[PDB]
DNA sequence: CGCGCATCGTCATCCTC
DNA sequence: GAGGATGACGATG
DNA sequence: CGCGCATCGTCATCCTC
DNA sequence: GAGGATGACGATG
């Protein structure tokens, strides 16, 4: 029971897997971002990647997988999943509150949630299911910019110290009919995201403009 | 036979002593290639196939379950490849395979590594190159499965147990060996083929700005880096070796962070500035407790200072026995007389059989040209009369066969090479350049008769050290392009400190 | 005869498959179980055991 | 016709025995011609007349290369009048 | 490697009424 | 200075 | 795939004395 | 006879 006493009023230090940031929770929660990756692998790519920009406005917590479903669903498999529970421990949320004025949001211990996930259909999955998540309780929160994305290239191309990166099949797909000298550049499919190194990670969260 | 019953001591002074064997086999690097039989399964795998592109770790992992008969589980030999691969700061001072991907930072103890199916690898440029091809012959391989297998160990140009360390637990018996420098092992072998006397070392690592002081032999302590910002701040540059950023946060910020049991709440802030190689910590505290920490020592207060010892240097012999090495510069110099001893193995093996390559090469040529003089009539005669006119001649059997039998010595004539050549081989375009190859075959082969084998290994090193530096290079380069340029560069006045007592055993 | 972990590492090395060899493996085994219920017919010989 | 002594290949240049070749009435690799068939939706091709070693020029292999020509015109008969 | 929990559409029961 | 306790590590269950 | 717990010999600290 | 509840299965997180 003391243990559990001194649990509460630190942070959310239940779970060891969380890298907390340093704003988060105090002063300027407004702006303190929390970025979700799916798996364990992108973590490492995430913290790797952290190492430019900083340790304030951003963390990163890693989920597991299929993430239930909640519009049709008992309410005890609600509070049998724990992974949930950790998310809205985190976040801050709470089922039957309103979130309608800026104050409300600003009670929250975080400003805005970023969502990256492999460039594939699954990760594409995980996203609809946690947009259905936020919305099948929140619907307020949708019209204030909480959610984003953050997207990474699925192959490159190479020759001679050039570099060309692509998002989507369709636009590889034009590249080559609309290009001559095709071939000549080395290939390379990406299929995980921890398939990139140190230096695409630097790249990757120098252009926060395009991600 | 039958047996009805067992005794206890037939029963372990016959059976568990096979296990305790296979496990001090299994467990233990060798003095030779410094390298294990997992490894050595994983880089003969590796040497097969000539893999110019990259390759994914799980394809390979099941090539070499497929051709090095390794029959203790896939999963125990993903994390050996990956081992075989991690460059960070502490893990390895040379790498044998390059890391592409995540291979896992310093930060989550080298575990936090992707899936791997993520991850993909290709062999490195230094690992051709300290493995020279001309070698395989000289050692001995096995038969496992009736399939040609990796052989029992590998003959570098280097030691590799004095570069990558060699840290096991067996039975009986353990290993503890720390990593040092290649610069200077190349010095010292340099140095030591002349005749010299061999230098005394210090275990160093690559990437590591720490202090390591000697105090007693094969004894040695290591400080990290902390320096005092103001007069109220401090700032921690690096931890030592054998130190993990999680776990070293999770082990004294926490504590200190809070009051424990007994002890008031020292530190006041903490906050991390944490990049891929380096770590920078900003702790804010009271400037009494500085002070105190001053009287006392940084380096006790913050657990810089680390002691290492070496006394459990327990390798295996050229022969197979167990030895227990006091001094590095005695495996160093065993190393030598171990490599000396093979450059009379390579010279006779690579002459004699590049002789017979050009004598190969001559009897076709002798073929071709008695062929268009006309003299060898071919058409519509028996396979026996053509064999039967050709030994005549003074035509022998394939060298290569030759040697082949006279190495395996440890169905009559033979002449299909001299028929197996087509039509296109009956031309002076072809002839011109089959003249100028035995030509050249010639050449190298008076070349080599000319040399003498020990020099070749001082060409080697300069090869090797012009390669490196191309590499080095690279590493230097990829630290550059991540450089950011604009950010927090906090400097300050260094302590340095050492333990006052010796405290020698 | 083969190994069903070297074959699973051929597969993804020609196949192109990119799913995970763990997905794999479990639909090898299905393509070779014999048991009454699980197929009529089977396309890989059962060595060993693949379940009962 | 190498048997018959018309066709002299020695120290002769590939360009010419092409050339010599050709007016015979020699064709290239009709594989290559299925191959480029499917295809569909460097010069001559004569590598396979002469990729052939010297054991094909005694008569032991001759007589095996004839009755193999041979079951490979039965096999298409066959073909050609099956359903 | 074993159990850990998730999607997604039909449906055979399974527990009330 | 003098003794017991314990986890640290790596190939495998 | 992540955490789950085990051997086995040396030893650097770590908690009493 | 008439309605809601739920796990069963297989390739993948
Ligand atoms: C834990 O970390 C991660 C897990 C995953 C999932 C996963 C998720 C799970 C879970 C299990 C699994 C597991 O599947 C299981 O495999 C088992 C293999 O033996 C057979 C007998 O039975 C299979 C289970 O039917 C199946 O469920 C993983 C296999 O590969 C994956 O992709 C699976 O139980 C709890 O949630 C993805 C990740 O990132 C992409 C992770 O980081």
């Amino acid at each position: 029971n003391k243990k559990c006493s001194a649990v509460k009023h630190n942070r959310i230090k239940g779970i060891p897997k969380l890298d907390d940031a340093n704003d988060a929770g105090g002063r300027n929660s407004t702006e303190c971002t929390l970025i979700l990756t799916e798996g364990d692998s992108a973590k490492t790519l995430a913290v790797s990647g952290l190492g430019v920009v900083g340790r304030d406005k951003y963390g990163v917590f890693p989920l597991r997988g299929k993430i239930l479903n909640v519009r049709e669903a008992s309410h005890k498999q609600i509070m049998e999943n724990a992974e949930i529970n950790n998310i809205i421990k985190i976040v801050g949320l709470q089922y039957k509150k309103n979130y309608e004025d800026e104050d409300s949001l600003k009670t929250l211990r975080y400003g805005k949630i970023m969502i990256m996930t492999d460039q594939d259909q699954d990760g594409s999955h995980i996203k609809g299911l946690l947009i259905n998540f936020i919305h099948h309780n929140w619907p307020s929160l949708l019209r204030h910019r909480f959610l984003e994305e953050f997207i990474t290239p699925i192959v490159k191309v190479s020759k001679n110290k050039q570099e060309m990166a692509f998002y989507s099949l369709p636009e590889f797909e034009e590249w080559k009919s609309s290009t001559p000298n095709h071939k000549k550049w080395k290939v390379k499919y990406y299929k995980g995201l921890g398939t990139s190194t140190s230096k695409e990670a630097k790249e990757y969260f120098a252009d926060m403009k395009r991600h | 036979q039958t047996t009805t019953y067992l005794t206890y001591n037939d029963f372990i002074n016959k059976e568990l002593i096979l296990f305790s064997n296979s496990d001090n086999e299994r467990s233990i690097p060798s003095m030779v290639d410094g390298l294990k039989p997992g490894q050595r399964k994983v880089l003969f795998t590796c040497f097969k196939r000539n893999d110019k592109r990259e390759v994914k770790v799980a394809q390979l992992a099941g090539s070499v379950a497929e051709m090095s008969s390794y029959h203790h589980g896939e999963m125990s030999l993903m994390m050996t490849i990956i081992n075989l691969a991690q460059n960070f700061v502490g893990s390895n001072n040379l790498n044998l395979l390059q890391p592409i991907g995540q291979f896992g930072t310093r930060l989550h103890g080298g575990k936090d590594s992707a899936s791997p199916r993520y991850i993909f690898t290709m062999l490195s440029s230094l690992a051709r190159l300290l493995f020279p091809p001309k070698d395989d012959h000289t050692l001995k391989f096995l038969y496992d499965d009736n399939q040609r297998v990796e052989p029992e160990w590998y003959i570098p140009i280097i030691p590799m147990v004095l570069i990558n360390g060699a840290e096991g637990i067996g039975t009986g018996w353990s290993c503890k060996i720390p990593n040092f420098d290649v610069r200077e092992i190349v010095n010292n072998i340099r140095r030591l083929m002349d005749g010299e006397e061999p230098l005394p070392m210090l275990p160093s690592y690559k990437n590591f700005k720490g202090t390591i002081e000697e105090l007693a032999p094969n004894q040695y302590v290591i400080s990290g880096e902390v320096a005092i910002l103001n007069s109220t701040t401090i700032e921690i540059s690096e931890l030592p070796v054998r130190t993990w950023t999680q776990t070293y946060k999770e082990q004294v910020l926490e504590p200190m962070l809070n009051g424990t049991e007994k002890t008031p709440p020292l530190i006041t802030d903490y906050r991390e500035y944490h990049t891929d190689t380096t770590v920078k910590f900003v702790v804010k505290m009271t400037e009494e407790k500085l002070a105190e920490a001053e009287r006392v020592g940084l380096h006790k207060v913050f657990k810089l200072q680390t002691s290492l010892t070496c006394n459990s240097m327990v390798l295996f012999d050229h022969v197979g026995c167990l030895k227990k090495y006091d001094t590095v510069l005695d495996i160093l110099r065993d190393f030598f007389e171990l490599r000396l001893k093979y450059y009379g193995l390579r010279k006779e093996w690579l002459l004699g059989m590049l002789g017979a390559e050009s004598a190969k090469l001559n009897n076709q040529a002798r073929f071709i040209l008695e062929k268009i003089d006309g003299k060898i009539i071919i058409e519509n005669k028996p396979k026996k009369e053509l064999i039967k006119v050709l030994i005549q001649r003074g035509y022998d059997s394939d060298p290569v066969k030759a040697w082949k039998e006279a190495q395996q010595k440890v169905s009559g004539p033979t002449f299909n090479y001299l028929l197996d050549m087509p039509l296109w081989y009956l031309t002076k375009e072809k002839k011109d350049e089959l003249c100028r190859l035995r030509n050249e075959k010639e050449q190298e082969l008076d070349t080599l008769k000319r040399k003498s084998p020990s020099d070749l290994w001082k060409e080697d090193l300069a090869t090797f050290i012009e390669e490196l530096e191309a590499v080095e290079a690279k590493e230097k380069q990829d630290e550059q392009v991540g450089l950011p340029g604009k950010g927090g560069k906090a400097k300050g006045k260094k302590t340095q400190m050492a333990e006052v007592l010796p405290s020698p055993r």
